[PDB]
């Protein structure tokens, strides 16, 4: 009614050991969330162009043309590890466990208050208005993780939180042909429109049903269960330098020292093994055969265009290229008293060792002659093109099927935890952004809206936009997040690496004197494990 | 018709800055940087930087950096320069625009405002 | 920073004939190079852009050539009007950096 609560404030992470080794976390995520009225009660078809910065050559890379849908609809986002974890549940989980199942997911809307601004400034209470909730569960709507666009609620349990204007991306065609400082044409910078093939104009309201929602009433949505693979704690560190039985020892060091080294003392062309190279006789570390590759290269800062304009192709893993960086604000884990606009950046660099180094690449003739000559070797110090800064390492892909690779770790607290997959004839073998990818079917999106409050003049033939009554919402949002865990073993005589506090990351974990909050990124995959 | 119409002369002791403004007409403004350039009788022409009026992103050189700050203000189509403390920094100063071909040419050009520094 | 140095600060001319003005460059720009004209006491005007393009309105007896660290740009046919301060710019990187600038002259 209008004085009976609808819900309860839960925000503990509770371990549950079963036996065998096999953990559930629950993680309760509870949430304030503060709602504005639309600015437009009408769905508009914006296009972004930014003529001024591409119209210049060689400012390619700064392209930002789009179309889009914007919706009078919010969204309710939770795909982040920080909505979920502190650091040091965190802690707990990246240093007892080795692997991480996604069990179900649940939320709960309750506890709605509509109000009213009068204008000094009056603050009334709307006792009959509604807010507007719907769920889409058959999953019609475009998918839009807030994740990517740091736009998922907030990091704090303490600290009332927004939901993030929805908005999709409606077809156009864009060609821009690529320049530098120094071109003589004008070559092309069009904006070409939409094809009518691929209109797509999606409204909440024709395709999800929509509950209507007063200060009395909660909603509920049911348990989604998951259906995923494990993600793995542990990283390896073997790349194909490190694979099988090494060579054996002939002279091993007496004079136990810091520059006293062993010996195979055997020529390197009178050694036993097998060789891919069918023409040589040295068996070396470089030559020997291993059983596959692990990692591989790819062109890296390279750029495809389609039919919508200029992408960076996306790198599996990196070791520069490759590792993801992240920019957030004081919602989301930067220093909640800090003052300006610029957002807090961080690189990524996993423990994986399995990308690659482009300045110890090289290519060479077939015939092997050892000391290599000039005219028979491409290092990565030679122009390819007659450019000076180009080499071949960056126009060079060696994924072939004898590839091995891992997948992304998951990222505290920013990343995601969990993706749709692409509804396309032949699936990626892996996501860049989420360690987990639902396959069929993913959790439903959450839009909240709060109902039009019409004044006495309201006339639908007028051009101009409906006068509203100024009407706000904060209601309460609570979420259910069940994982499955596997508790680790020891299986070598040394320690491993673990994550801990100590007198150099003390005060990113306790508040300053005035309230002032971080969470600084943690890495996951921390103990190592073995390949082959 | 595009034109940058800057404002005249100035003389200021050596202590303090002057607001040095360039009124853009005949085009998007917020479709062209603007740059600024400055002019000695002996040190011959030197780039001070640029301003993008949308999104108001700038950048200067490393000479430049403490020395001048630009402002840009839409509804009105004018750019500004600060000149902070202005110690012997006399000279004409140019507020330029690209021009339509893509590179970092300048085709339109003010007519120049002189700083002078004494006292 | 690159440095753009005109080999002259002032060039002997007499009108009707042909003027070679040249611009070196420190490091190589490959074509990224801008020729203007200021008339002492007003604003400069651009004559070449990408080190062989004229600009729109410009007479067809300025043209221009080079690459790398060697540029140049030649008038076929002077006239009274021609007589001026000529700056090389260079815009392959930035900071933007002009050259000295040459007068032409009438021979004494």
């Amino acid at each position: 009614g209008v004085g009976i609560s609808t819900g309860t404030f839960n925000n503990q992470t509770e371990f549950k050991f079963l036996e065998n080794g096999w953990v559930e976390i629950t993680a309760n995520s509870s949430r304030l969330v503060h709602l504005n009225m639309p600015e437009s009660e009408n769905y508009r078809r914006v296009v972004v162009n930014n003529m001024d910065k591409t119209a210049v050559n060689g400012n390619m890379a700064l392209d930002d043309i789009h179309a889009q849908i914007v919706t009078p609809w919010s969204l309710v986002d939770a795909n982040a590890w920080g909505v979920w974890f502190n650091p040091g549940d965190w802690q707990l989980i990246v240093n007892t466990m080795s692997e991480l199942h996604l069990v179900s997911f649940e939320q709960e809307i309750f506890n709605v208050v509509l109000k009213t601004v009068s204008e000094t400034k009056v603050y009334n209470n709307d006792l009959t208005a509604s807010l507007m909730v719907a769920l889409d569960s058959n999953n019609t709507m475009p998918f839009t993780p807030a994740a990517m666009r740091s736009e998922t609620l907030g990091f704090y349990p303490w600290k009332p939180t927004i939901p993030t204007p929805w908005r999709y991306y409606f077809q156009w065609d864009r060609t821009l042909i690529p320049s530098h400082t120094g071109t003589s044409g004008t070559p092309t910078n069009i904006y070409h429109g939409t094809d009518p093939d691929d209109v797509q104009f999606y409204t909440i309201e024709n395709s999800v049903p929509v509950h209507l929602l007063r200060t009395g009433d909660e909603f509920a949505t049911g348990t989604f269960f998951f259906d995923c693979k494990p993600c793995r704690l542990t990283h390896t560190w073997q790349t194909n330098r490190a694979l099988g039985l090494p060579p054996f020892l002939n002279s091993l060091p007496q004079s136990e020292g810091a520059t006293n080294f062993g010996d195979i003392g055997v020529q390197q062309d009178k050694r036993r093994g097998v060789t891919q190279m069918g023409n040589t006789n040295y068996i070396t570390e470089a030559t020997i055969m291993r059983p596959a590759e692990v990692g591989y290269s790819a062109p890296y800062y390279s750029f495809e265009a389609s039919t919508q304009g200029p992408f960076k192709t996306p790198i599996a893993a990196g070791r520069a290229d490759g590792n993801p960086r992240y920019a957030f604000g004081r919602q989301h884990g930067q220093k909640t008293t800090t003052t300006g606009e610029t957002p807090e950046r961080f690189t990524y660099i996993a423990h994986q060792d399995t990308g690659r180094y482009p300045e110890g690449d090289w290519i060479q003739n077939i015939n092997f002659n050892l000391p290599v000559t000039n005219d028979n070797v491409l290092l990565p110090t030679d122009p390819i093109g007659g450019k000076t800064g180009i080499n071949y390492t960056n126009i060079f892909n060696t994924y072939g099927p004898l590839t091995a690779l891992n997948n992304v770790p998951p990222v505290y607290p920013n990343g995601q935890i969990w993706d749709k997959e692409f509804d396309t004839d032949l699936k990626p073998r892996l996501h860049v952004n989420a360690p987990f990818v639902c396959q069929n079917n993913c959790p439903g999106q959450l839009f909240v809206k709060v109902a039009p409050n019409l004044t006495n003049e309201y006339d639908p033939d007028a051009s101009a936009n409906m006068s509203r009554i100024v009407t706000y919402s904060d209601f309460w949002w609570k979420g259910k997040l069940v994982f499955k865990a596997k508790l680790r073993a020891s299986h070598t005589w040394n320690p491993i690496q673990q994550m801990s506090i100590n007198v150099d990351n003390q005060f990113n974990y306790v508040p300053s004197n005035i309230g002032g909050m971080k969470i600084v990124y943690e890495k996951s995959q921390l103990a190592p494990r073995k390949l082959y | 018709a595009v034109h940058l119409q800057g404002t005249e002369l100035v003389k200021p002791g050596a202590s303090a800055g002057v607001k040095l403004s360039c009124k853009a007409s005949g085009y998007t403004f917020t479709n062209y940087d603007m740059n600024w350039v400055r002019q000695r009788p002996e040190q011959g022409l030197e780039w001070i930087g640029w301003i993008f009026p949308g999104d108001g992103s700038t950048r200067y050189n490393e000479k430049f950096k403490g020395k001048a700050t630009l402002t840009t203000d839409k509804s009105s189509s004018t750019a500004y320069q600060l000149n902070r403390l202005t110690s012997e920094d006399s000279a004409v100063y140019f507020c330029a625009r690209r021009g339509s071909h893509g590179s970092y040419s300048f085709a339109y050009w003010g007519q120049g405002t002189l700083v002078t520094v004494s006292g | 920073d690159i440095v753009m140095t005109q080999s002259h600060k002032f060039m002997s001319t007499s009108v009707g004939d042909r003027v070679s003005i040249t611009c070196k460059a420190s490091q190589d720009v490959n074509t990224a190079l801008a020729w203007y004209q200021q008339i002492p006491g007003q604003s400069p005007k651009l004559l070449i852009y990408s080190a062989s393009n004229r600009y729109t309105g410009v007479p067809d007896r300025f043209t221009a050539s080079g690459s790398g660290t060697d540029f140049t740009f030649t008038i076929s046919s002077v006239q009274a009007e021609d007589l001026a301060l000529y700056y090389c710019q260079q815009h392959y990187t930035t900071p933007w950096t002009f050259g000295g600038g040459t007068k032409l002259e009438i021979k004494r």
